[PDB]
């Protein structure tokens, strides 16, 4: 009565057989901007169907020597569909997200993953140079990976100087291959401003890191992918102008 | 007592009265189904 | 909750169906297993206080923020000494402050000025707060030192240290030390992103100081800034950094030569 | 809030394998698994958690603790373990028959794959200083030892090496006192 | 080298100052009727007490010390910082500040902590340098830079140990350094001129200790031996000198035999034998050797 | 709602995931001696914490050619802890026991065990001699094995001349490796006298006998231990004198 | 009882059975023989006060506690001056305080700093209170002098002496100067017990002081600590010591050369 | 009067009101049988 | 120091010159057989 679930948003539906309870981030549901907290004057648009649905990204094979992956959510589905088209024409943006990460295997595989959101997940440069001219900084595809994603180099320090062990304070969930095969996190709009550009600022980022390695005996299946879907709950847009690319 | 300010501004005062509102379930149990204390978390 | 918690008397159970010690951690929740649903406890009333562990009592410490030099030479002198106001220069208050994402508070800056070898002669100073957009003074006798429509403090060296209260002056609703984004538009390079992570809503002007005189003063002063937080509110707690800081306004770490979060032991099967 | 303990903080370990406890099928009927101290202000496994840094900011702590283990093996792998807490006194116990006289919980590998050993407050005084030994052994808390109860049995064509993730948090009666500077940072470069 | 003991009990020097740079003079050992240590009760030596004012150690202290003139400021005795008072295997004392320690390795705390227990704790884990401070500490390490905080004075690091009360276990915030080679059983010694101590040298030697010290040099002419310290008061335990080519014994020393201060052997494969007993154990040896090329 | 359980006694707790219902011996809970049935005059002591907790014994590897093991419960934890120390100083003793036997394996192993209590489990000597001078009798470590335990020689006749097939009349429980991995039996104080010495008389004995052999394919785990914990419920002691060893 | 005691008029008795002057001392009790059950007294009303003899008026004296030197040389200098806080260094306040077993109070430490030959130049000092567990500063320009999450006082030499209030900070319920026991476990020696009587619940950190400057200051300061007790409660009164103190943290006395509690007389049958 | 404190803490004040509760019989007559004033202590 | 762990009474020589040590019934069963040892040490009572 609890390990089954069907999440339906718009014209999409996600069915599962082995699931834990859904994680609601900070106890707050995604809601529309109230008139007291608002600061713009132009009326915002609310498509409510074409931008509120489960967009499925690509799958990534989880090998034995894998380190992990991360995304930037107001940047991943920024070029795909009506949400991206509506976000390229407008200047202001505000929405929540529903998350779902699929990873199934047999009852003979072992391993565990950690999927969590990190608000304001700034990527750190890797180097030992303090001069301003040679201090290493991450590239644009490292900061904003896009719909593909980026890999970790030192996932022990979250590629940010912050230890992974303390990253359980964020809204997180485990994917233990002996217990479940999916993880679901609902996250509201977390920002210090009511509206913000969905192109020059990623609010938070999803991270999948295998802490327990994938292990199996010789003879079983060897292709274990990680699939992720994203639902932009309660989308709002404002400041209509020409469409920009980036 | 408690060093009230002598100014027209309100940010130039000292620390006001304390507030013991913890509400720690927003970080420890951020789930939708209220897990009972004496039960299995998964059925 | 003025105290911590009380323990009710417990007893033993011998029955099936009730398992409080099997809290599944795959759900992302914290185990809610108490003492009374476990080993037999007694009745204790706890009077230990929880007042000191609050945010307002945790951030009401001054600490050092900035050090400003003032050479005031004779032939290659400068006269003034500007210092942009930022708290990411000394890793103590920065490490204490960077365990949250969004903060909002008021400040109680205190200025302590001494001499090079250590001495307090009665020279009068002038501390000036230049907001962003106001022109910076160039010279010890510049036009900007008139302080019209500009706050300034006149104090001597023998006087007690000055102390002014600074309100919350960010254009946004709160401060933030982590801005995952870009301040401008257009195309961004891939080799050197010197504009990534630049906190836009954090610049708070430049602090300035000179010596009020006519000709010069053969002295080398060195003032220190102590900022106390008050009326503080924090959001979205972040894990505490475990790597040594390397840059001023960029979180970086050494890829090689990584520091572990804990020290080493001889064996795993040994507590000492 | 639960946070991963670093029990495998010894050498011969990289960053990710530093947070895991290996579980295999022992040939001897009873063996000792990983063990660690309780005091969260002491250099060791409690240094990688958030409660350890919070208690390193302050100087005196009280209240009970919680250590929640988690089994990340296969589905067909079963077994039982003995997690045991012991108040101060003698040294770490040599065998299980000495260690099971304290506070212990028998743990199984079932559908629910996490047990939470609670560490009761068994101090003589009201507050303990977060300080290591020398002459300060007066404020020690004890040793948490993890023992093999029955075995790690596994069917064929299945890997026989699992891992247990250890997590730790605080209770409702946990309280702190006098604040100070931490000892995680002493030197700093001119930024 | 003048001190072959961990506390400087056998120090016969002529330093009549507390320190050579900025010190106060020591009082004579015959002008001290006020204090319970003088030559009027201890004739014929007893630690070394004549008509001088030298820095001795008659009371079994952690360091040599003399009587300073009391300037109505309390202290009437100060430790003498002797630069040439260090057993070979004692690197000196250094400072200890914080999170980067001088010795990057494992640590251990104990309620009984002598020098040899920490040396054995660091040696059983294959470390190069030992170290201890504040009486209860054991810092192991292999790093070549342990002076990153500076070198401190030897008078500052004279806090007493816990298992023994005649050995200096560093001080509060000051670590004392030692090599892991001292007090062991055996070692492939191929240096030019080293020192060989008995097993468990700062402590008393254990019962049933027997080991093999092998001395090999890359082509020296002959070797020169010496015996600075030798104190065994039993007829069972004994030291031997062996040849490893055809297994013949060169010399057989015993507790009832006074060994010569020096002799010569025209060999380069010297073997040392040491059979302990189970009845009486008092003190070991401090054999110093030198190879002539 | 029934295959999970957490037994907490004193400062100990036993968690499980695959369990049957607890077995209550003869429908009687362990209770304190009533004043009507008592015969001593001195006031008995009741520690209620330090002697009422789960003491864990050693583990025993269950091989393929295993026959079984047995213990004597007022003798196993007779030298370990406050219960043993309190039982060596006193002359009278009365308590109940809570039992728990752990044996987990994978879903590919097969086999079944039989754990049961036998009141007054007297060990029989093995031999065909009727002369009083050569009639074989068991030794002290065979009658009272201690905290280690003893093995069976002829577990088909329970090493007592009584068939194992009829031993289902005792309070028993099965450990079937396809159904559960633990067994729990709560037993009250069964004796014909109110109080009795806990050194010269064992009330009953636990027995673990594998009737279905352990079988597995080549490649799986090979170390299958048997772990047992004991809780002395409702302990009472009387007749305080000097401490005796045995 | 705001006054001492009043005397009721008495008279003579000539009768058998009532003996008030035969109080047996074998019972461990004090003789309760008053004046009215004895020689004939008068009616006096006493207005003498008993306010000064209370514990709160007996322990509200400052007295000297510690003397801290600060050489601040040029080549063999130290810069800082730590001093562990303990009151068993000066036998006056120790003798006054060691007539009870368990005490509990608050402190009003006052710091008086002077120069060697005697002079008050306007040099600024920094008094730091390092609690047990915090790192001790090593050097006059060390990292610990930032005083973040650490109480400190900045005062000059020409200023009046500083005065701070210290609360009751023992981990136990009260203080105790007599601990008949051992701090650790295990085997204890018989030759030299340097760990016997070591008061565990009495260490209160280390007090530190330096001079706020850049290079140095050729001066030798010497500060004195005066601790005033207030809000004091005493338990289990102990007899007052009659032997001269010999050690800092160990009650010892000379076996030979014993001091009598009273002086000598010529004869026992002579009052002079 | 009496120099009331101006602080949030309570230990930073001066001496509070006096307390004349002597109760000296806990040291002078620590016996169980209440010895009368006009009687013999032993019968 | 071994014998005083049982039931004992401190006795004085005063004006009253008789003490009465009572021997409590500390048996495990209800009745004891009036029989000496051998195999009948099961019914022994103790030592005064
Ligand atoms: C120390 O002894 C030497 C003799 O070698 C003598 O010249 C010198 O004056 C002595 N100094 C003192 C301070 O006794
Ligand atoms: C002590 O010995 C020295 C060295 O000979 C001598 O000069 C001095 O007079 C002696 N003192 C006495 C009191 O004999
Ligand atoms: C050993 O040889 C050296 C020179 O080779 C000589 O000086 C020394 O006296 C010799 N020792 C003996 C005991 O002959």
């Amino acid at each position: 009565s609890d390990r089954v679930a069907q999440l339906t948003v718009g014209n999409s539906s996600i069915t599962t057989q082995e699931a834990a309870n859904i994680v609601l981030a900070y106890g707050e549901w995604p809601e529309y901007c109230p008139d007291t907290d608002a600061t713009a004057v132009d009326k915002p648009t609310r498509p409510d169907v074409s931008v509120n649905r489960f967009y499925t990204l690509d799958s990534k094979m989880w090998q034995e020597n894998s380190t992990g992956w991360y995304w930037k959510f107001p940047d991943v589905l920024n070029k795909t569909g009506v949400f991206g088209q509506n976000a390229q024409f407008h200047y202001l943006y505000r929405s929540g997200f529903c998350l779902h990460v699929q990873c199934n295997a047999s009852k003979f595989h072992q391993g565990a993953l950690l999927v969590a959101v990190i608000p304001e997940f700034v990527i750190a440069g890797r180097g030992s140079n303090t001069k301003p001219n040679e201090a290493p900084h991450p590239g644009f595809t490292t900061t904003f990976p896009g719909t593909t994603g980026a890999t970790f180099h030192d996932p022990y320090v979250l590629d940010s100087g912050v230890p992974l062990s303390q990253a359980l304070i964020y809204p997180h969930q485990w994917i233990n291959l002996r217990t479940n095969n999916c993880a679901t996190v609902i996250v509201p709009y977390i920002n210090a401003v009511p509206f913000d550009s969905a192109i020059n600022h990623s609010n938070f980022g999803l991270i999948v890191i295998p802490v327990s390695p994938l292990k199996y005996s010789s003879g079983a299946t060897t292709a274990i992918p990680i699939t992720i879907t994203i639902a932009p709950l309660n989308s709002e847009f404002g400041g209509l102008r020409q469409a920009v690319s980036q | 007592f408690t060093n009230i300010n002598y100014y027209k501004d309100s940010y130039a005062a000292s620390a006001t009265r304390q507030d013991f509102t913890q509400d720690p379930k927003k970080f420890t149990q951020p789930v939708l189904d209220s897990i009972r204390e004496l039960s299995a978390p998964l059925n | 909750a003025e105290s911590a918690a009380n323990t009710t008397p417990s007893s033993h159970r011998l029955e099936t169906g009730r398992v409080p010690a099997l809290q599944a951690a795959e759900t992302g929740a914290t185990s809610n297993a108490t003492d009374e649903n476990m080993i037999e406890t007694r009745c204790v009333v706890n009077r230990n206080g929880v007042l000191e562990t609050t945010i307002n009592h945790f951030f009401s410490r001054s600490g050092l923020v900035g050090v400003v030099n003032l050479t005031d030479g004779g032939t290659d002198t400068t006269g003034y000494a500007t210092w942009d106001i930022d708290i990411m220069g000394f890793v103590q208050l920065r490490r204490k402050c960077e365990m949250f994402t969004y903060m909002r508070f008021n400040a109680e800056f205190t200025f302590v000025t001494t001499t090079k070898n250590g001495e307090a002669r009665p020279y009068m100073l002038q501390y000036m707060y230049v907001p962003p957009g106001a022109p910076k003074p160039t010279g010890r006798d510049a036009f900007q030192w008139q302080t019209a429509t500009n706050p300034s403090v006149f104090v001597k060296l023998t006087d007690p240290p000055a102390q002014v209260s600074v309100p919350f002056m960010s254009p946004a609703s709160a401060y933030q030390w982590f801005y995952d984004g870009y301040p401008t538009f257009g195309q961004h390079p891939e080799t050197s992103n010197t504009t990534y992570g630049l906190c836009p809503n954090n610049m708070m002007g430049t602090f300035a100081v000179r010596v009020v005189s006519r000709e010069a003063s053969q002295l080398k002063l060195q003032t220190r800034v102590y900022m106390k937080l008050k009326h503080v509110r924090a959001w979205v707690p972040r894990p505490i950094r475990s790597q040594p800081y390397l840059l001023k306004n960029f979180p970086n770490y050494d890829s090689s030569k990584i520091t572990n979060s804990a020290r080493d032991r001889s064996s795993i099967k040994q507590a000492n | 809030v639960e946070t991963i303990l670093e029990v495998n903080n010894t050498t011969e370990a990289t960053g990710l394998t530093r947070l895991l406890i290996p579980v295999s099928s022992q040939n001897k009927a009873d063996e000792l698994c990983a063990a660690f101290m309780v005091d969260p202000g002491r250099i060791g496994p409690w240094q990688s958690t958030l409660v350890g840094q919070i208690c390193r900011y302050y100087t005196q702590w009280s209240g009970s603790l919680k250590v929640t283990f988690m089994f990340t093996g296969s589905f067909m792998a079963t077994g039982k373990m003995l997690v045991a807490y012991s108040p101060p006194g003698s040294a770490q116990p040599a065998n299980r028959e000495t260690a099971m006289l304290g506070t212990h919980v028998i743990w199984d590998f079932g559908l629910q794959s996490s047990v939470s050993l609670v560490i009761p407050w068994i101090s003589n005084t009201h507050f303990r200083t977060a300080k290591t030994g020398g002459n300060y052994d007066y404020y020690t808390a004890g040793v948490v030892t993890l023992w093999y109860q029955t075995n790690y049995v596994v069917p064929p064509e299945t890997p026989g090496e699992a891992y247990i993730i250890a997590m730790g948090a605080a209770q409702d009666n946990f309280t702190l006192k006098i604040c100070k500077d931490t000892d995680e940072v002493t030197q700093q470069a001119v930024l | 080298p003048e001190c072959f003991t961990a506390n400087g009990a056998d120090y016969r020097g002529t330093q009549n100052w507390t320190a050579l740079q900025g010190g106060k003079p020591c009082l004579f050992w015959n002008e001290t009727f006020q204090h319970p240590y003088n030559t009027l009760k201890y004739p014929n030596g007893e630690g070394g007490l004549g008509e001088h004012n030298y820095c001795r150690n008659p009371d079994g202290d952690v360091s040599p010390w003399c009587y300073v003139a009391e300037h109505e400021d309390g202290v009437y005795w100060k430790y003498c910082e002797i630069p040439a008072c260090q057993m070979p295997g004692n690197l000196g004392c250094y400072k200890d500040h914080g999170n980067p320690p001088p010795l990057t390795g494992t640590s251990k705390t104990s309620n009984k902590l002598t020098i040899q227990t920490c040396i054995s704790f660091c040696r059983s884990q294959r470390f190069k340098f030992a170290g201890m401070e504040s009486g209860y500490a054991c810092f192991c390490g292999n790093n070549p830079d342990y002076w990153k905080y500076g070198e401190a004075a030897s008078t500052e690091c004279n806090s007493v140990c816990f298992g023994d009360h005649t050995q200096p276990c560093g001080g509060d915030g000051r670590i004392i350094l030692f090599d892991t080679l001292v007090g062991a059983c055996g070692g492939n010694y191929s240096a030019m001129s080293s020192v060989v101590y008995s097993p468990d040298f700062p402590d008393t030697y254990a019962t049933g200790r027997v080991c093999y010290w092998t001395i090999r040099v890359p082509g020296a002419s002959h070797i020169h031996f010496s015996f600075p310290l030798f104190d065994i008061r039993d007829s069972a335990d004994m030291v031997e000198l062996l040849d490893g080519y055809t297994h013949r014994v060169l010399a057989r020393f015993h507790g009832r035999s006074r060994p010569p201060l020096s002799f010569n052997v025209s060999l380069d494969f010297v073997i040392l034998y040491f059979f302990s007993d189970r009845i009486n154990q008092a003190q070991g040896f401090a054999v110093l050797y030198q190879a002539v090329k």
